[PDB]
RNA sequence: CGCUGGGGAGGAGGCACUCUGGGGGGACCGCCGGCGAUAAGCCGGAGGAAGGAGCGGGCGACGGUAGGUCAGUAUGCCCCGAAACCCCCGGGCUACACGCGCGCUACAAUGGGCGGGACAAUGGGAUCCGACCCCGAAAGGGGAAGGGAAUCCCCUAAACCCGCCCUCAGUUCGGAUCGCGGGCUGCAACUCGCCCGCGUGAAGCUGGAAUCCCUAGUACCCGCGUGUCAUCAUCGCGCGGCGAAUACGU
């Protein structure tokens, strides 16, 4: 019924599905052309990465809001084979986030609060609400104890 | 080959050179000697009240 | 009535409550049956499958948990969860049946790290460099 | 309708296995520039190469011989502001070599230190040769 | 991909991991009878617990001790296979997650193929890889000799589980086959008494060397 | 209108003192207090090398300086401000003061 | 928000639970059967958050080692005193046929990659930490709240779980070495600095004789502050997360 009662990848992929009948959200020019962090060394090996992003996106957003581009940003690191030096943490870049949040806040779905972080509107809050009523009407022919819930 | 059982009664002490060993006072209860008791050398943990098993129920042991 | 309580493991603190309900049990905002991995969830449900059916389908119950990695708060979960029922319910039985099972889900473990030493600090306390000869 | 073995300009390549691993064979060209490739000539990079028709070869090399006309970026590419045409350009096989040779080349015309330390045959990027560097 | 029915599974009775049974279970064995532990559990995970107490290795489920064994990293400063196997970073030291997996796996493969319950097929192997002799060293007048000494049944039950994890381990070393389906071809072997076992290949060779040096 | 006293030092008995002190000139006359609030303490810890040369194997030594802190709000009445800043505070104690 | 019962954010207002830091209790072979000697103590067993100097540390004697330090300060004799004193400006300690010590990275599946889900602690911060917003593909750039340390920042750590591709191959292992390009710190980056993007793709397929570290929250494995610091950590001192195997001896 709410998000917190659903898993999240699950959830992400049920989002990222329909992201797409929304028209405010399409890549930009280098979508293709760019590696999603400096911690990383081979491009994405799909063709619609950029609405799992942007999914990802709203629903942290909703989660750990109000929330700004550097807290994803290290939610969006890893650690990076340097080769023969010995491996450390590394952050990711900060366009992606922003153009998705950006997209976001032109469909209306986040606003920005004046000094604090980024939060979500009240339609951008119920999207998230109903697609995870419809996952859990989903998962409880499987697993029968999620009724309670 | 299908061995013996022998119940441990008494430890006596520690032999072998580097201290793994234990030898023990042991009677015998299934076969054709249930009874005899005997002393053999038994190699690691051991207590009063456990059970082994014996392939050879003639080889009777050195004492310490 | 409301029931308030606590669990506590390595560098992890958890916080319960309990109360009248129909049988939900949540572990920081998500339901047990969901928990990952497995032997994360084992060891939350080990309490609620002993106690029973007619005891747990009458009470709903809610944790917070705060530290030290996921199977540290799993673990002072169950630890909260069993002395919250106990304290609810006041059955020597269940109190008897717990501690055959396991004593520390009602008396919790005690131990923490040990400081390092400075040969190897990063390693710890006890491993130290190679030497040559 | 499938082959075995097709062949990109100069080099073959392994049809039983996927398009940016078998145009990964091409020197000069690596997987993240083969997935460019294959995304602005719009092919999917999980087919096995064989079922290539001589349509998608041509278009493939077509780009591969002027890749910031069609769009590759300047900076995702082998060779910008070449010594003597700036014109960020690309090079892969038997062009790339001579490009070596002759940047080598006049760098030891000049008689730099570079130069001189790959004539030697030693390090060149500062590293210090005491204990490693053996043959 | 594993359902949805399985990665969420929930317990309805006390039983090993919620699945199998451990009464049914039976010993002929005296001598490992009272050092087999079979209590009705759920999570066998004791979290260091009588270890340091000298025998405490007799309330610990054979299951856990099993995956304690499991995880390994090769065999090193030794020699099993004919290799030194070091692994140094991919090896499963401390994950008792994944060592979890491998023996939910290779139970799984055991009740699918012998039809029979995983437990038992165990508890026949590991009476089956039990040695009942060994060899050692002894000195009178100061001169060593070469003698053989009865084993305990607490040590005999630790060299079975070692030499069927190291069995598993040997079988998946750069080969095709998975640790899991080692293991359990292992299992399977040593209760069958096939030589393919290294358990039970090591067990005669043990005897075999004790009854010479008798 | 309220005060707020800021009590930092490296003894306990100097803090004690005080606190006892304004505690009991408060209480003394009619003043709503708040406190003692102790703060965590603040640790500067320092681990050097004894030999001033490198021969010999190598061993630390780890110096500590222990800081305890202290908290209070006093309410300033009318007198209060006046019969507090009247007080002899050992100098090894940092005290401030601070109206809100 | 569904099936109407459940679920979150402010704010008042409270300290109950958590936590912080002051004082105090509690465990002593004390009770219970042996052995020894009727003592000293050891061993069962009981009871007990914890048992047998509870656990981890600090302080380390009379003296020796002609052990190391005059290149940390202090200090006697000789020596330079217009130089061997005191400053600047450029080079070197980074030079390389080789022999050794300590480590890092790997030689695969007990895994590589891409995409998504998670959970810490210790410590530090003035021309210092910098949230939040905006440019740039990335490295990085321009504004700037708050903070003089339970108030703000550095800080959504990694190993781990899920789904797809690779399926025992010098490879989707490995990642050195070189080329073209873009930037930071600094009075000055060739000699001789760190970082990024695209290409190139070297030995290595588990290791002889020998040898080292470790007894419980310990070792193995995973990453994190800090010390040095105008920049630069494969190092030192510490921090936590996951977590065993064997012996209770000689």
């Amino acid at each position: 019924a709410t998000v917190y009662d659903v898993p999240g990848d699950l959830l992400v992929e049920r989002v990222a599905k329909a992201l797409k009948e929304v028209p405010e959200i399409k890549p930009p020019e280098w979508a293709p052309f760019v590696k999603t962090g400096r911690h990383k060394e081979r491009l994405p090996e799909q063709e619609d990465w950029w609405y799992y992003r942007v999914a990802s996106v709203f629903r942290k957003v909703y989660i750990d809001g109000p929330v700004g581009i550097e807290r994803l940003r290290t939610w969006y690191g890893g650690r990076k084979n340097r080769g023969h030096a010995p491996e450390h943490f590394y952050k990711a870049g900060g366009s992606i986030i922003r153009k998705a949040l950006q997209q976001l806040e032109a469909a209306g779905f986040v606003q920005k609060v004046p000094g604090e972080g980024r939060i979500v509107t009240p339609k951008g809050q119920s999207f998230l609400d109903k697609i995870a009523t419809e996952l859990k009407k989903e998962l409880e022919e499987q697993i029968p104890e999620l009724k309670k819930y | 080959d299908e061995g013996y059982p022998a119940e441990v009664i008494e430890i006596v002490g520690r032999t072998g050179v580097t201290g793994g060993v234990t030898q023990v006072k042991v009677r015998i209860l299934e076969g054709r000697d249930k009874g005899r008791v005997i002393r053999r050398n038994v190699k690691g943990p051991v207590r009063v009240g456990d059970i082994v098993i014996l392939r050879e129920t003639e080889r009777e042991a050195r004492e310490i | 009535r409301v029931i308030q309580t606590a669990g506590k493991r390595k560098t992890a603190v958890a916080r319960a409550t309990i109360r009248e309900g129909k049988g939900r049990v949540r572990i920081n905002h998500k339901p047990v049956e969901i928990i990952e991995p497995e032997i994360a969830r084992f060891t939350i449900m080990e309490p609620l499958i002993l106690a029973g059916e007619e005891i747990v389908s009458r009470v709903d119950i809610d944790v917070k948990v705060e530290g030290g990695g996921f199977m540290g708060q799993a673990e002072a979960a169950r630890v909260a969860i069993a002395r919250a029922l106990v304290e609810w319910t006041n059955d020597m039985n269940l109190k008897e049946k717990f501690m055959k099972y396991d004593r520390t889900m009602l008396v919790g473990d005690s131990r923490r790290t040990e400081p390092h030493k400075p040969n190897r600090s990063t390693k710890g306390p006890r491993a130290k460099r190679q030497k040559s000869y | 309708n499938f082959r075995h073995i097709v062949r990109v300009a100069g080099v073959d390549i392994d049809g039983h296995k996927q398009v940016r691993w078998a145009l990964t064979g091409i020197k000069g060209i690596g997987i993240n520039f083969a997935t460019m490739v294959l995304r602005v000539a719009g092919i999917d990079p999980f087919m096995k190469a064989g079922y290539l028709t001589d349509e998608q070869v041509k278009k493939i090399e077509e780009i591969l011989a002027d890749p910031v006309a069609h769009g590759i970026p300047a900076w995702a590419v082998n060779r910008p502001k070449d010594y003597e045409t700036g014109k960020d350009m690309h090079l892969i096989t038997a062009k790339l070599v001579m490009a070596w040779r002759e940047d080598v080349n006049r760098l030891r015309r000049i008689r730099a230190y570079r130069g001189i330390r790959h004539e030697l045959g030693l390090p060149v990027r500062g590293q210090r040769t005491r204990s490693n560097f053996r043959h | 991909a594993k359902p949805l029915t399985e990665r969420f599974f929930i317990p309805k009775e006390v039983k090993v991991m919620g699945r199998w049974s451990v009464e049914d279970v039976t010993v002929e064995d005296p001598s490992l009878k009272p050092y087999i532990n079979l209590d009705a559990r759920i999570l066998p995970h004791s979290h260091g617990r009588y270890a340091k107490k000298p025998f405490g290795k007799a309330n610990v489920h054979i299951v856990e001790r099993l995956i304690n064994k499991v995880m390994r990293s090769g065999a090193s400063h030794y020699k099993a296979g004919g290799h030194f196997m070091r692994r140094e970073h991919r090896s499963i030291m401390s994950k008792k997650m994944k060592a979890y997996e491998v023996v939910k796996e290779a139970f799984m493969i055991i009740e699918r193929r012998t039809k029979q319950n995983p437990i038992q097929v165990l508890v026949k192997a590991i009476e089956n890889s039990a040695p009942r002799e060994d060899t050692t060293t002894i000195a009178f007048g100061g001169i060593r000799y070469h003698m053989s000494v009865d084993v305990s049944p607490l040590r005999r039950l630790d060299i079975a589980l070692k030499n069927i994890a190291l069995g598993a381990s040997i079988k998946c070393y750069r080969n095709k086959t998975t640790y899991a389906q080692a293991l359990a071809e292992e299992i399977i072997a040593a209760a069958n008494k096939d030589p393919k076992s290294f358990a039970y290949s090591k067990k005669e060779e043990i005897e075999r060397i004790a009854q010479s040096s008798r | 209108q309220k005060a707020r006293i800021k009590l930092a030092s490296t003894n306990i008995k100097a803090l004690n003192e005080v606190t006892d002190q304004i505690k009991q000139i408060a209480e003394r006359t009619g003043v709503r207090m708040s406190g003692p609030i102790p703060l965590p303490t603040k640790r500067i810890r320092i681990t050097t090398r004894k030999s001033p040369d490198g021969e010999g194997s190598a061993t630390f030594d780890r110096f500590e300086l222990r800081v305890h802190k202290r908290l209070v709000d006093i309410e300033a009445d009318e007198r209060a401000m006046r019969q507090i800043m009247r007080i002899r505070v050992p100098e090894d104690v940092t005290i401030e003061i601070e109206l809100i």
